[PDB]
């Protein structure tokens, strides 16, 4: 199973994910990215079936960059999260659903930083903090401990690292790497990478 | 004038303009002759050369090892038709397990080239043909039209100045049935060279040849192989 | 058939769409239709044609109609060729709200209609829409807009422009009287009024011989009405005291 | 079918053909319409060609509803279609509503299909003029929908043989207080003006609209009022 | 009389907003040379029309313009002979349609209402012209009695006493007129007898065609060259 | 032009294409069809346009049925392809009811064919006209008649083609009614002899084909034999 | 089942010349607790509000399709819907996929438009309404709101009486649910203003 | 479904209906593009300059994708539609090849498009010509231009829309190696073959510069000014 | 006005034969056979000076044995030319093996006719295919009517008549693929307006063992001289 964490803040979204990519009991790829720049301040944090979430991603990927080749302008992370969920909606009662668990963080010019939590049925939730995977189970109760919504982002990356370092001790899965992003008004930036 | 252009539109003569019109087609085509006797089926065509660098025009394709055909006029509708033609004879094949009669593929291909003359914004073929084949009913030569009328005959020629090629055979029919293979060509090759001005001569570059029969499956003979028909012709 | 299609759809010999050009022949004589783009909103004066004293009074409007909770707009032309149209950008708008969960921006609507308007221009013989419409709305990119689009399917972003009967002369009053960035809304009211006066041929202005729509902001909401009668006499009543 | 249209623009911007379906309309039976403070009523003339007709064998004044009635101006036949095809839009708007359709939006449902038939392939417009009365939420309409697609609400109007004249006595009879029996008078009244030789309760056709639903009068009663 | 386009060709409006294109179909029912009389009577519908068969190799039998549409419903056609026998087939058809739809027999009223509508749609439709004939019908309905109902290539239709088609159209419709301004055989005999004046003909029993209903037998039948007889003789 | 398409009515009330269609069949050779007291039997005089066609060819007399035969005189690529319309309507009513379609109903089903291809400007009118003739111990024997604009009629007797006018002449001196098919076939011959030209139109075959009590109901071409008798009476009576 | 998969509870209540909607705001899946401010009660006019509960994707998918046909509807007919009208719009819009279902049973609450009536009603998965006089539930617990409602709702309830009713009975009976709770929203609608609530609830 | 045949062949070789939109073409704003070293230079004559019109709603100059820009000249409608079918064409062939278009390869699409309406049923020809700027992967500068009739070719410099002609004599004989030897003098050729047919060339001239790994660039009045100024 | 499948009185489809007439109108295309391969040149025709050489494409390859020139309607080329692409693959993917040039020409000459009222008409140009086979060295030419015909040597396009009279006076059958090569370049500089240059032409061969070569501007030099 595949883990993927957003942490909200007062002026930013923290993300990050897991790395293993695997088939069976091997793990194939062990620096595989789950999150995917639809734009300059929006990732799309994906996991699920094999297959299903490259081609979901990137069919959105590409109606979102058609958008602002149209228009001028990109799309909201609101607006960007409801066209996920419609489109995900729509394929869930057609012959070929996405089965995919997603997360959608971005920064709005007006709105500010979101998070938007997506399960394979299509509800959209918006959240202060959110998890995927089997590790949300152990992850879920530390976020709502230790979070406060004026979280500074140095107090984040900690709050997410002790969330990890949990996953080493009590997950029965071997996932040595995530990856780590933040988003903000100056965009997209890549932190390091938190690994055991 | 007014009735000239479309073929749904009867003149008041009681006549189709565009249907005569495509029967112009054939008239401007190489000459082809088709005659048989009471064993086999013969197909000869004078191949036409565009230029003095260009290879002579195929006139006549196999259709299946029982019939063979030669054609006159458009050469996209030529291969349209005999497309056709191969696909019902590989279905006769395919449900039956036996050859397709020569004479029920002739009435397919009238009821196929009929049903676009009395449509609106569509044309007739505008080809003639000469189908030569052979069955349990003997050999046979056939002759279709753009008017999708079609004739069963003992000797045929469709193309430019091909009347006189008719009246040659008009007169040397009498003794076609009797006649063996070899003087049957012969015959064929002569009524076709009537068609052709005084100056030019049948060659080994312009005169193709088909030939079907008793026991024997379509055979097509082409530059060398129409040699031994050519020599000894007076 | 070929010898009865009227083949609406061609190029004539010098490059020129006659359908296209024939609808516009149509357009320049309807009734006048003007929009005006103020510093705190959008306006729309629509002569009226329907004045018949038996005539009975039970709609919104005439010539305005409202599109979404942001954008309204005036049509000059054909009556029952609008109609189509305006149900059609009705739908343009509430698609975009239900996948994007957003009121359509001004700009992206007015593009989506001139989209189907060129279609009917290029294919299918069918002759196109004698319509030329006005658009006033607010979005969050770009404010208050003001837009104009025609039959050929071409369409331009105005601070004050005007289509229908004598549109060129009250274009050109407009260039001598529009402030840019210096108008407001009753300043604007008021050159509507000035404009109209002069377009429209029959001394008393009236207040039943036109309709007016103002398009603002209020509390974090858009306001659309249509001025009633006593605002509209009161403002006639200005400009003959102006 | 044709796929092309058949109404086109001409070099003035006019749609011929919408033109001549109006001339179509102009020389067809005159049909009045008024609006009371407690009804509508709809009158038109019909005279048949002979006494063979039988007169109580079609009508032109036609329910689509229990609260809205038509009445037409022009060509019968393509009267027949619309009419039909208006119960249809009533019937299919109280299927997923459950309540019976209003006036206003009937009237522009059946201007939307007259429309269409001056831009769709191979087709002529309707060559006829409606009336669309009715009664929704204590309140009475009238409409009128012709060729192009256009519909206007009315007080008071009148359409074919002789409307212009019809339009200017109605200008010079209407008030905004009048009852039903009044408008009924007033509308029989306005046929009077353009009728050619003895009115009867045979050769005319009456409908009212109130708040107990919209009826054609029957012969007996239109007896009463002439 | 203005003219504009292609408004004689296809059936569009003209200048003056009339359809040529109808009017020139009613011109073709006057084509085949007949005429038909229908008179309705207290109890009884009976339709008349004109037996012409000068061609001698023709069998008799096969040559009529009285049709049966359903038991209850007859019918005589006027005009193009080929329209018509598409029309009566077309009726045949609506009429079975509407029994096994509705559970009941169609009225007489409906079916020509029907056919009228279908009749409506070559006037507004250019691709196809209108049918070149008239059709009258008759039947009995349970309440109203004896129909008389009439449909012509516009797409009119209308329910009559009495009503006439064809060549001798109009002077049947004045003969009528005065006549109507009955028992079975006075209707019978005010059919025929309107047919022969218009036509100046004193008729045989094989030079007419007889169709009634009445309310004891509903069902349509046709008069035998003896039962004509009988009327005819009666008359003289 | 008021002739240029079938959904064009002219001023007088007339379809030009469907007469200009029967223009066609006026241009044709004459077939004639005779009922008698035993069957029908069908004659046609089959030009023969050239000496290198083969004896039987481009007939004129063809089977839509065991019980049915079909003499057409026109265009024959139209006429063929009716005769395919027919043999699918006998075909398709045998199937949905289980029996030998009657000929009034298959007469009917095929003229309205016809019929459809004179209302619009899409098709044109069929170029020709055709008789079918049939025999059945319920029915009897039958003859219809289907022309151009899709009138169909049974007839006694019937002619079709350029000599139609000259054929009905000769057909109406035979009292067919109280004759027998074998006695018939004789008569048919001599009239096509006396209606054929010799100035113009040089050189026919006789085609003849029969269906009655003589054939147990089954539609067939005169054997050989019975029509040489035919031929040779036809000889010395003219 | 898939109607208890995000759980959620819906109630209307009748009082009178008011009418009161509540919901609670749990959005889990199964088991686990995602968010507690999911929204179930949207407003379709001034004096009309619709609940939903059931499969929380098809509630979001419902409320925005409706929301475009109310859309629509009010700009042609240039009208607030009226609390009937909308019931049948809705059930029109739950039967067309007869077989295929939303699975979310709505509870529509409001005043009429003109007389200002308090309406209430509640509609199955497939469409079938069911207008009542004294109150509506929806949801996983609808068994015990039943009990709740049963026995405390009285008939000509002032708003302030309502408001304590419907909230003693939401709460109650949200706290013997496990997938329900986390908190209720109440919408007191009256004829000149709306009221919104959040109460004291368990967070367990 | 209307299926006539619009585009059809003349008596002597020719489709009138696309020689009809080459007209067209002719009557349209003037576009002048021009190759440059490491910048390619765009020139389009604004025309319409009233003062209250919203000069960002009526833009030529439009953008394809993150790496290249066009312009057009004849029927704007038919320009709109064109520009939006391209534009699903670079979004399709960045999620089927995971790399952005070549400059030759968006112009071959467009070109495609443009001769697919020359033969095809129910349709005329788009009325319609462009000119197709940018660089490749690598980072080499390219011009093309396709019109109406589907055929494109590479260009060093060219012109289109009306008084084209004119232009493009004058193009010939100023267009060199020093005239495009740096960035600031691409963009005086440019301005000095448009204002051969620009009426008072100045405020009626639009521009724009597409460089290396850069976005459409506009410039603006006053920018445009300096040139204006100096030349 | 007529349809586009009209007949004329001298029965000729009138949309056809203005097809051929747009033909007459294109470059020049000229192309030879020989036992050694086939060489294929055509006249580029450039319009102006400002106009990039290296853009114009007049011959291009179908396959690695099969190349081809084109004339007349350019546009209209290119759908026929990626028809013959797909058909080829098409081939190697089914059969394992090569397309001859016969069948590859067959198969693009069946979409000529196709049109009606779908291509709405005829296409406007004709085409010169070269290549090797199991026969050899093959040469056919199609145009707008559908028909192809092999052909020992071809000269399509404005300037045909006098390129095929040259042709004819100077080919024979045991010429090689250097006198061929020279020969064309010698014919098609007496009927080009412009001067021979190694910019303005396009020369391609195909011989037996190596594949489709476009010549560079060196090798057309050097030939040039």
């Amino acid at each position: 199973m595949e883990y993927l964490i957003g942490i909200q803040g007062p002026d930013y979204v923290l993300v990050a994910s897991d790395q293993v990519a695997a088939s069976s009991i091997v793990q194939m790829k062990d620096d595989h990215d789950k999150m995917f720049k639809m734009s300059e301040k929006i990732l799309l944090l994906c996991v699920g079936e094999a297959g299903d979430t490259v081609q979901f991603a990137e069919y959105i990927q590409k109606n979102v960059q058609l958008y602002k080749m149209r228009n001028g302008y990109e799309l909201s992370p609101t607006a960007a999260a409801n066209f996920t969920r419609r489109n995900l909606a729509d394929c869930l009662r057609s012959r070929t659903p996405y089965h995919v668990n997603l997360l959608l963080a971005g920064y709005d010019e007006h709105e500010g930083p979101a998070l938007y939590y997506m399960d394979y049925l299509a509800a959209l939730a918006k959240a202060p903090f959110a998890a995927h995977g089997y590790g949300a189970f152990l992850t879920l109760s530390i976020l709502d401990r230790y979070y406060t919504p004026t979280i500074s982002r140095e107090r984040a990356v900690e709050l997410l690292r002790k969330c990890l370092e949990e996953l080493q001790k009590r997950f029965i899965l071997n996932l040595p790497t995530f990856s780590v992003r933040i988003i903000d008004k100056n965009g997209i930036h890549d932190l390091d990478n938190i690994s055991f | 004038n007014q009735y000239d252009n479309d073929v749904t539109v009867w003149s008041p003569q009681g006549r189709i303009h565009q249907i005569e019109y495509a029967m112009e087609a054939v008239k401007q085509g190489s000459a082809t002759v088709g005659l048989k006797s009471k064993t086999h089926a013969v197909l000869v065509a004078l191949k036409r050369a565009q230029s003095e660098l260009a290879a002579h025009q195929k006139k006549i394709l196999h259709v299946d090892n029982h019939i063979g055909i030669s054609i006159a006029g458009l050469t996209a509708d030529a291969r349209l038709l005999c497309n056709f033609m191969r696909q019902e004879c590989l279905d006769s094949r395919f449900v039956f397990d036996r050859p397709l009669p020569v004479s029920r593929l002739v009435s397919l291909i009238g009821s196929k080239t009929q049903i676009p003359t009395q449509r609106y914004g569509r044309r007739p073929y505008g080809v003639g043909l000469l189908i030569a084949g052979y069955d349990d009913m003997g050999p046979h030569i056939f002759q279709t039209c753009p008017s999708a009328n079609y004739f069963d005959c003992r000797a045929m020629s469709i193309g430019a100045r091909s009347q006189s090629a008719r009246t040659y055979l008009e007169r040397h029919m009498s003794g076609f049935m009797e006649c063996n293979l070899n003087e049957l060509v012969k015959h064929g090759l002569r009524a076709l060279r009537e068609t052709l001005p005084a100056e030019q001569d049948l060659t080994t570059k312009n005169v193709s040849i088909g030939i079907v029969g008793k026991d024997l499956e379509f055979t097509i003979y082409d530059d060398d192989d129409v040699s031994p028909f050519l020599e000894g012709l007076e | 058939s070929r010898r009865y299609d009227s083949r609406t759809t061609i190029f004539s010999p010098e490059g020129r769409l006659y359908q296209v050009e024939y609808a516009m022949e149509a357009i320049g004589h309807a009734g006048t239709c003007l929009g005006i783009l103020a510093n705190d909103g959008v306006l729309l004066a629509a002569e009226r044609r329907n004045i018949h004293k038996l005539l009975d009074e039970v709609f919104f409007s005439e010539k305005i109609y409202k599109l979404n909770e942001d954008m309204a707009c005036s049509v000059a032309g054909i009556t029952s060729d609008a109609n189509v149209l305006t149900n059609e950008l009705r739908l343009i708008a509430q698609r975009y709200l239900l996948q994007y969960q957003e009121p359509i921006p001004c700009e992206q609507l007015v593009t989506a209609l001139c989209d189907i308007k060129q279609a009917y221009t290029q294919f299918g013989g069918k002759r196109p829409f004698g319509v030329s419409l006005l658009y006033i709305g607010w979005d969050k990119h770009y404010g208050f807009q003001l837009y104009q689009s025609d039959p050929s399917g071409n369409y331009g972003g105005w601070k004050a422009t005007c289509i229908g009967n004598n549109s060129a002369a009250a274009v050109s009053m407009l260039k001598q009287d529009y402030k840019e960035g210096e108008m407001t809304l009753k300043s604007a009211l008021a050159l509507a009024i000035k404009v109209l006066n002069k377009t429209m041929d029959v001394s008393k202005l009236s207040a039943e011989k036109v309709e007016i729509a103002t398009l603002t902001r209020e509390n974090g909401k858009t306001v659309i009405r249509v001025l009633k009668q006593k605002e509209v006499e009161q403002l006639i009543k200005n400009h003959e005291e102006e | 079918g044709y796929s092309f249209s058949l109404t086109t623009f001409s070099p003035s911007g006019k749609l011929v053909q919408i033109e001549y379906a109006l001339a179509a309309v102009a020389g067809g039976a005159p049909s009045v319409g008024i609006k009371a403070a407690n009804g509508v009523v709809l009158a038109t003339e019909k005279k048949q060609k002979s006494i063979l007709y039988d007169e109580r064998s079609v009508h032109k004044v036609e329910p689509i509803t229990k609260h809205i009635g038509l009445v037409y101006s022009g060509m019968g036949p393509d009267y027949r279609v619309l009419v039909h095809r208006a119960r249809k839009l009533a019937q299919q708007y109280y299927l997923v509503y459950q309540e019976p359709i209003p006036t206003a939006q009937l009237v522009q449902r059946v201007a939307s299909v007259m429309q269409e038939y001056t831009q769709s392939g191979g087709v002529r417009p309707f060559g006829v003029s409606l009336l669309i009365c009715g009664w929704n939420e204590g309140r009475p309409y009238l409409f009128q929908s012709d060729p192009s697609g256009a519909y206007f609400a009315w007080k008071a109007t009148a359409m074919g043989k002789n409307y212009v004249n019809g339009k200017t006595f109605l200008e010079k009879r209407y008030n905004e207080d009048l009852e039903l029996e009044d408008a009924i008078h007033t509308a029989i009244l306005t046929l009077k003006e353009s009728f050619e030789g003895q009115m009867t309760e045979d050769n005319i056709e009456v409908g009212i609209c109130n708040e107990a639903g919209f009826r054609r009068l029957t012969p007996t009663e239109v007896k009463d009022y002439l | 009389g203005s003219s504009a386009g292609f408004d004689r060709h296809i059936t569009i409006f003209s200048p003056e907003g009339r359809l040529y294109q109808v009017e020139y179909a009613f011109k073709a029912i006057n084509q085949g040379g007949l005429t038909s009389v229908a008179v309705r009577g207290k109890d009884c519908a009976v339709i008349v029309t004109q037996k012409k068969v000068p061609d001698k190799l023709l069998d008799s039998s096969t040559v009529t313009h009285l049709f049966k549409i359903t038991e209850n419903i007859g019918c005589v056609m006027t005009g193009m002979t080929a329209d018509s026998r598409s029309q009566v087939q077309r009726a045949r058809y609506e009429a079975a349609n509407w029994k096994y739809k509705y559970g009941y027999e169609i009225p007489v009223d409906m079916l020509c209402k029907r056919i009228a509508d279908i009749s409506q749609v070559y006037t507004q439709n250019a691709e196809m012209r209108p049918l070149g004939c008239c059709m009258i019908l008759i039947g009995i309905d349970e309440e109203q009695g004896p129909q008389v109902y009439k449909c012509d290539p516009a797409g009119y239709y209308c329910g009559f006493k009495a009503t006439a088609a064809g060549v001798k159209q109009t002077e049947s419709t004045s003969f009528l007129e005065k006549k109507v301004k009955w028992t079975f055989e006075q209707t019978v005999e005010t059919a025929i007898t309107c047919l022969s004046t218009v036509l100046s003909i004193d008729f045989k029993p094989s030079e007419i065609e007889v169709g009634v209903v009445t309310v004891e037998n509903p069902k349509f039948r046709i008069l035998s060259e003896a039962e004509i007889d009988a009327h005819l003789v009666a008359l003289a | 032009g008021y002739d240029l398409s079938a959904s064009t009515f002219s001023p007088d009330g007339r379809v030009f294409q469907v007469e200009y269609a029967m223009k066609a069949v006026e241009n044709s050779s004459t077939a004639i069809g005779i009922r008698c007291k035993d069957g029908v039997v069908f004659g046609v005089e089959k030009l023969v346009l050239s000496k290198l066609y083969e004896e039987g060819s481009n007939k004129r007399l063809f089977n839509v049925d065991r019980h049915v035969g079909m003499a057409v005189a026109g265009l024959l690529a139209d006429a063929r392809s009716l005769a395919d319309i027919a043999r699918e309507e006998a075909s398709n009513f045998r199937s949905n009811f289980g029996y030998n379609i009657p000929l009034k109903h298959l007469a009917d089903r095929v003229a309205m064919y016809v019929h459809a291809y004179t209302l619009y400007s899409a098709v044109r009118p069929f170029g020709c006209s055709f008789m079918l003739g049939s025999y059945s111990v319920n029915d009897g024997a039958q003859l219809y008649m289907i022309d151009p604009s899709g009138v169909s009629y049974g007839y006694w007797g019937c002619a079709i083609g350029k000599a139609r006018q000259a054929a009905k002449t000769e057909i109406e001196k035979l009292q067919m009614k109280e004759m027998t098919c074998r006695d018939i076939v004789k008569e048919v011959a001599k009239i096509i002899y006396i209606v054929h030209d010799e100035v113009k139109d040089k050189a026919f075959e006789l085609e003849l084909s029969w269906v009655g009590e003589i054939t147990k109901g089954r539609h067939e071409i005169v054997p050989k034999d019975i029509r040489e008798e035919a031929e040779k009476y036809a000889k010395e009576s003219l | 089942s898939i109607m208890s998969y995000n759980g959620g509870a819906v109630m209307a209540m009748k009082g009178k010349n008011c009418v009161a909607i509540a919901a609670d705001r749990r959005f889990g899946i199964q088991a686990q607790m995602v968010t507690t401010d999911f929204q179930k009660i949207f407003p379709m006019g001034d004096r009309l509000y619709i609940g939903l509960a059931g499969l929380a994707t098809d509630v979001q998918t419902v409320a925005q399709r409706l929301k475009f046909r109310l859309n629509l509807y009010e700009l042609k007919e240039g009208r607030q819907i009226k609390p009937y009208t909308l019931m049948s719009m809705v059930a029109n819009l739950l039967y067309e996929k007869r077989f295929g279902p939303y699975y979310t049973e709505p509870v529509i609450a409001g005043l009429d438009p003109k007389t200002f009536k308090p309406f209430i009603c509640s509609l199955d998965l497939i469409g079938c309404p069911m207008v009542t006089d004294d109150f509506v539930v929806s949801g996983t617990c609808s068994e015990q709101m039943y009990g709740m409602c049963e026995s405390l709702w009285e008939p000509n309830m002032d708003p302030e009486h309502l408001f304590e009713t419907i909230s003693q009975a939401m709460l109650n009976a949200v706290d013997r649910d496990a997938v329900s709770g986390m908190g209720v929203i109440v919408h007191i609608i009256e004829k000149d203003k709306i009221t919104t609530r959040t109460l004291k609830a368990r967070m367990d | 479904s209307y299926d006539r045949a619009i585009t059809v062949f003349s008596p002597d070789g020719h489709l009138f209906q696309v020689e009809y939109a080459q007209e067209a073409v002719k009557k349209g704003s003037t576009a002048v593009g021009v190759r440059g070293k490491d910048i390619v230079v765009l020139g389009v004559e604004k025309k319409s300059v009233a003062k209250l019109q919203d000069e960002r709603t009526v833009r030529k100059i439009c953008a394809l994708d993150d790496n290249v820009c066009m312009a057009f000249a004849g029927l704007t409608a038919d320009a709109r539609i064109v520009i939006n079918r391209a534009r699903v064409e670079c979004q399709s062939h960045r999620l089927t090849v995971e790399d952005p278009v070549t400059v030759e390869y968006i112009t071959r699409y467009i070109a495609s498009l443009k001769q697919r309406y020359t033969q095809s049923n129910g349709r005329r020809p788009f009325g319609i010509s462009a000119l197709i700027v940018g660089f490749d992967f690598d980072g080499t500068p390219r011009l093309y231009q396709t019109d109406p009739s589907g055929t494109y070719h590479a260009w060093k410099a060219n012109a289109i829309g009306r008084g084209a002609k004119s232009v493009r004599e004058f193009l010939e004989k100023n267009y060199t190696d020093e005239a495009i030897e740096t960035d600031d003098l691409t963009i005086k050729l440019v301005i000095k073959a448009l204002l051969e047919v620009v009426q008072s060339g100045g405020k009626n001239i639009e521009l724009a510069v597409m460089r290396r790994d850069q976005p459409l660039k506009i410039l603006n009045p006053e920018e445009i000014e300096k040139y204006v100024a100096e030349i | 006005d007529r349809g586009v499948n009209t007949f004329s009185p001298e029965g000729r489809l009138f949309q056809v034969e203005y097809a051929i007439e747009a033909i007459k109108l294109g470059s020049t295309a000229i192309g030879i056979q020989t036992s050694e391969g086939v060489c294929l040149a055509v006249e580029k025709r450039i319009t102006s000076p400002l106009m990039e050489p290296s853009s114009i494409e007049k011959i291009v390859e179908i396959d690695a044995h099969i190349g081809c020139a084109m004339s007349g309607l350019i546009a209209d080329a290119k759908t026929l030319i990626d028809k013959a692409r797909v058909e080829t693959q098409n081939h190697w993917f089914t059969y394992n093996e090569t397309m001859t040039v016969e069948s590859v020409t067959q198969a693009v000459s069946n979409l000529a006719l196709q049109f009606g009222e779908a291509m709405s008409r005829p296409f406007g140009v004709a085409l010169l295919f070269g290549g090797v086979d199991e026969k050899g060295p093959q040469l056919f030419h199609m145009d707008p009517s559908g028909t192809f015909v092999q052909c020992d040597a071809r000269a399509i396009g404005s300037a045909s008549e006098g390129a095929q009279s040259s042709l004819q006076e100077v080919y024979h059958k045991s010429m090689t693929l250097k006198e061929a090569i020279k020969s064309s370049l010698i014919i098609l500089k007496q009927v080009m307006e412009e001067k021979l240059n190694a910019t303005n032409i396009e020369l391609a061969t195909v011989q037996p063992g190596q594949n489709f070569h476009m010549f560079t501007k060196e090798e057309l030099e050097e030939v040039i001289k």
